[PDB]
């Protein structure tokens, strides 16, 4: 199981609009038509990945509950 | 040893005419990064004043909100680049040609 | 098998998933043209609906409006364009290099 | 003495468009023109023209008088 919210570097009681700043800073910073970083595709990866999952009401519920057992 | 004069979020909105809430997405956007991101009071150098008036030009003369800006800039330091090898490249190739 | 493809646009907006308000400031901010802009109907070509995939791509992938991705688009397009170049002129020189 | 410009020609709009269809008009235009992408010969010459168009039209009170010293002019 991976952390989403750290992935991300938000709470996980951030709300949709606070987690979508994060997706895009991070977007711009690792995106691979836009990024400088050595690492970029595999760090895009694990954001691109997580927001797949935080963006959603449904998916982040499900994935919340997961955590906690 | 070496000292750097720090303000609040308050003394940025002075000194750039943006507002508050306006840099805290601008720092959420990571165009700017306080001090101490963690601490309870964020505090910034002069350093983010001159990244904040870039993007209040930029804004000015696009029109784009601040995540369409933060990316243009980075778009436009990448162009800035290309531009600066593509200028080398041909003086190399005029430095050819005249020996 | 040539063909022209037009979609009005409703069937553009169902083609490519945006709404007929988002086409509207699409259009406005030039990213795409209909065959007459000022005729009482908006008409597109195919070559229209591609551009349109591509920008709706990258709205997901960075999270801008159109205006930003318009921006972000013609950037990309235009740094590609001088690496492009720049690599023209790489090897140009090595191959004056390499005549003497 | 002064000169009076046609606006609403510069930026591509109608007279009667609101403001967001001027601003969506600002945005195309200055994308097309903008100095690090601009493929136009005479770029610098006619983005300064449409920024002082978006200039006036951009603020309601400078707009309306336009619109008033415009349409009656002879």
């Amino acid at each position: 199981l991976k952390d989403y919210y750290a992935i991300m570097g938000v709470k996980p009681t951030d709300d949709l609009k606070t987690i979508k700043t994060a997706y895009r800073r991070l977007a711009r910073k690792y995106h691979p038509d836009v990024s400088k970083e050595p690492d970029a595709e595999a760090r895009f990866k694990e954001v691109a990945e997580a927001w797949e999952v935080l963006s959603d009401e449904q998916r982040r519920a499900e994935y919340d509950q997961m955590w906690q057992h | 040893a070496t000292v750097t004069v720090t303000f609040t979020i308050t003394e940025l909105c002075l000194r750039t005419g943006v507002s508050e809430e306006e840099l805290t997405e601008i720092v959420g956007l990571g165009m700017i990064e306080p001090h101490q991101p963690q601490a309870d009071t964020w505090l910034f150098d002069d350093s983010a004043v001159t990244i904040v008036h870039r993007a209040v030009r930029l804004r000015n003369e696009l029109e784009l909100d601040w995540p369409g800006i933060a990316v243009a800039l980075t778009l436009l330091d990448e162009n800035a680049r290309l531009t600066r090898e593509n200028r080398l490249l041909q003086q190399r190739l005029a430095r050819f040609l005249a020996h």
